[PDB]
Order: structure tokens, then C-alpha cells, then sequence
């Protein structure tokens, strides 16, 4: 099971991806 | 005659690890509260503090460089800080070069903000509500 | 990330990063919320009386503790329990290397073993100077828990009518041992030293001297 940290950092990085695709457009 | 509790002590002072027993010699179950690998030592509180002076609140990867050999998490960096001002949203204070003696200013005065609308919890003021 | 997982429509990829940020603002007020806990201040679920040290038994030094164990205990260990990371995992040569000579004058040791293993332990544990005595049985599924002994036992400290040697499972589907087994030994030795080698979190029992990488 995860920590609250480790589900932050997933959150954060899957944001810089979608960020990324959504600037890449 | 062999004190169990003061054998305890007595060797945790010489053998664990300093974070794992207070110079006390007594059990720091804050260690224990948090995984293997992602304790936050105090050495690394007074590390950040020290970071938001020299490299501002958002250089996260300047700072991890620095003061933590680039080891740290960036992420929790991002929100260490956070229960630094206490507030939830820390946008506003991008980039700023913060004095540890204005941090606590900037602390109580977004949780007396806090305090005084409502929203404010666990020591946080949520400027940011969902 | 997964990248084939993921949305590549404009309107995909918003629709994800409106929730992310919902998220976010989540997971950090269970965030704080749990810092603040902690930070005033909560309780772990380990004894007072437990005894961690995170180390890799390669480079620690035993006499470390041979020494700091003498100078408060008086003595050496009662009762030594491993469970070696057969081949994250230790050449079968290095945990063998280990000096449990050193650690124990006169006492048992609990060596866990599985059936690939199971030979292996028997003539490592020989090496150390213990005479093989006894085997106890864990049930899920089998694994078996060696026993040995050097010296002296005879001393009324230990108890010969210790519990049945049998154990089973506290839950079902379980991997971590079973607790059952510091009872086997409080019965054995109450109040006795005991040192664990390869230990975790959950093998934090008061009394009870661990050495793990994962502590
Ligand atoms: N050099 C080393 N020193 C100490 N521990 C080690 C090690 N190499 C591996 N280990 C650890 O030994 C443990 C084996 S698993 C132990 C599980 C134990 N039976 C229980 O569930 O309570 C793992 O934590 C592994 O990280």
C-alpha cells in the first residue's frame, strides 16, 4: 500500500506529463 | 538484577542509529511513523529553512542540490514548505528569498488568517478549498 | 506514465489534469494532517524496550555490540533468531561468514530455513559450534524453523518443558513469521537478551536486540 508522500509524488509527476502533452498541443 | 528498561536505553545510545533514539536514549517513534528511506530528520528541516534564503521558495532542484546532495524528494520539498507558511496553496510565494525569521511571521500570520475565516486546519491555512 | 495508458485527445488530457489537481489537494491535507500527527506527537506500534539497528551485517562490525553488550547485559545472548535472505539477498557464503561464534556463549539459536536451504542451515550452524537439536514446523505450506545449542543450558534460567513445537499461521495467506514464536522463547527464556538478526519492523519485540537492513 502506498504512503501519502509516495501518492504525491505519482500526482506530481503524472502532471508534468499531462502538462507537457497538453503544451506539446 | 538486569533492568530491562535501562538496558534498553543504555544500548540504543551506543548501537541505533541517531534517529532512531533520542540523544535521550528513549525510542523516537517519529521514525517509525514514517517508511524506511523517507524520514525527515530535523538536520533536514534546518536543511530546507536554510535552502528558501539562499535559493528561494521555487527552486526546488536548485535546493535538493545543495543542501541534500540531490537525494531529497522534490515533492516533499514542495509541501514541507507548505506546513511552513501553513497554507495549502504556496503559488504566491514562488520565488521568493524568505528569511527562516520571516517564515514564521509568514506562518502565524496565514494561520491567524486562517483562524479568523474558518479555514484553517491542522495547522494550515487552505486558501484553497475543493 | 504509463504512456499508452494515457490520454492524447486535448480533451482527454484536460478532463485528467482537472482531477489530478482535485487529487493533489487531497492527498495534501492527509498530508499535513499526518506530519501534524505525527509531529505532536503519535505512537508507533513498536515496544519501548525494542532495541533497532539498521546495519548490513556484512560491513557491521559485531564487536560493536560484543562490547556494548557486555558493558549493560553482563553477558551474552540467550537466544539468537535469523532468517536468512537466501539466493535483497545474501551469498549463501557471506551470512555463513557471519561471526554468531562471537555472539553467544552458552544458549540456542533459530535459524529459519526453507527446503532449498534446509541442509544448508544444518551444517552452518554446526560451524558455529551449536549441536542441532530440535526443528519447529511452521503451518500457512511449510517452512521449518532449525534449533541448535552450545555449551551450557543446563542453568535454571532456561526451561526444558518448552511450548509444543508446532505453530501456525495468525492469519491466512500470511509471509511475515509468526509471533507465536517469541512466546516459544519467553517460555524458554522470560526476560532473557535476544538478539535477531535480518529483522523488520514487525520482528520489534521488547527485549529483543534486531539488526536489519530495513529497520
Ligand atoms: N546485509 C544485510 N544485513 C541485514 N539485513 C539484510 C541484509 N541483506 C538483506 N537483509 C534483510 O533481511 C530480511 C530478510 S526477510 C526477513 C523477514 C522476517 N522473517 C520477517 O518477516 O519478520 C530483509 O529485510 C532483507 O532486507
Amino acid at each position: 500500500k502506498f504512503t501519502n508522500l509516495e501518492i504525491l509524488t505519482h500526482l506530481y509527476n503524472l502532471k508534468a506529463e499531462i502538462v507537457r502533452r497538453l503544451a506539446e498541443q | 538484577p538486569l533492568d530491562f528498561t535501562q538496558y534498553a536505553k543504555n544500548m540504543r545510545k551506543d548501537l541505533s542509529n541517531q534517529d532512531i533514539c533520542l540523544e535521550d536514549g528513549a525510542l523516537n517513534h517519529s521514525y517509525f511513523l514514517t517508511k524506511k528511506g523517507q524520514y525527515w530528520t530535523p538536520l533536514n528541516q534546518k536543511a530546507l529553512q536554510r535552502g528558501i534564503e539562499l535559493f528561494g521558495v521555487g527552486n526546488w532542484k536548485e535546493i535538493n542540490y545543495d543542501e541534500f546532495s540531490g537525494k531529497a524528494n522534490i515533492v516533499e520539498l514542495e509541501l514541507r514548505t507548505c506546513m511552513i507558511l501553513g497554507i495549502n496553496d504556496i503559488t504566491e510565494y514562488y520565488g521568493k528569498k524568505i528569511s527562516e525569521e520571516e517564515q514564521e511571521e509568514i506562518k502565524k500570520s496565514n494561520i491567524a488568517k486562517g483562524k479568523k475565516e474558518n479555514k484553517l486546519k491542522d495547522n494550515i491555512y487552505q486558501k484553497l478549498q475543493q | 506514465d504509463y504512456l499508452d495508458r494515457l490520454p492524447k485527445s486535448k480533451k482527454g488530457l484536460q478532463g485528467l489534469l482537472q482531477d489530478i489537481e482535485k487529487r493533489i489537494l487531497h492527498y495534501k491535507q492527509l498530508f499535513f494532517k499526518e506530519q501534524n500527527e505525527i509531529a505532536n506527537g503519535k505512537r508507533s506500534m513498536v515496544p519501548d524496550n525494542s532495541i533497532p539497528i539498521c546495519s548490513d551485517v556484512t560491513k557491521l562490525n559485531f564487536q560493536a555490540l560484543i562490547d556494548a553488550q557486555m558493558r549493560h547485559a553482563g553477558k551474552m545472548f540467550d537466544v539468537i533468531m535469523m532468517d536468512p535472505p537466501w539466493q535483497d539477498s545474501l551469498s549463501d557464503e557471506k551470512i555463513q561468514n557471519m561471526p554468531i561464534q562471537s555472539l553467544q556463549q552458552d544458549g540456542f539459536i533459530f535459524v529459519w530455513a526453507i527446503n532449498a536451504k534446509y541442509r544448508v542451515t544444518i551444517k552452518m550452524i554446526e560451524n558455529w559450534g551449536y549441536k542441532l537439536v530440535d526443528e519447529i514446523t511452521w503451518v500457512k505450506a511449510k517452512e521449518s524453523c532449525l534449533i541448535g545449542v552450545k555449551g551450557d543450558v543446563d542453568n535454571g534460567r532456561f526451561k526444558k518443558n518448552i511450548a509444543s513445537d508446532v505453530i501456525f499461521s495468525e492469519r491466512r495467506g500470511q509471509s511475515q513469521k509468526p509471533e507465536e514464536i517469541y512466546q516459544y522463547i519467553n517460555q524458554l527464556c522470560p526476560n532473557g537478551n535476544y538478539l535477531e538478526i535480518f529483522a523488520r519492523r514487525n520482528n520489534l519485540h521488547d527485549n529483543w536486540v534486531s539488526i536489519g537492513n530495513e529497520l
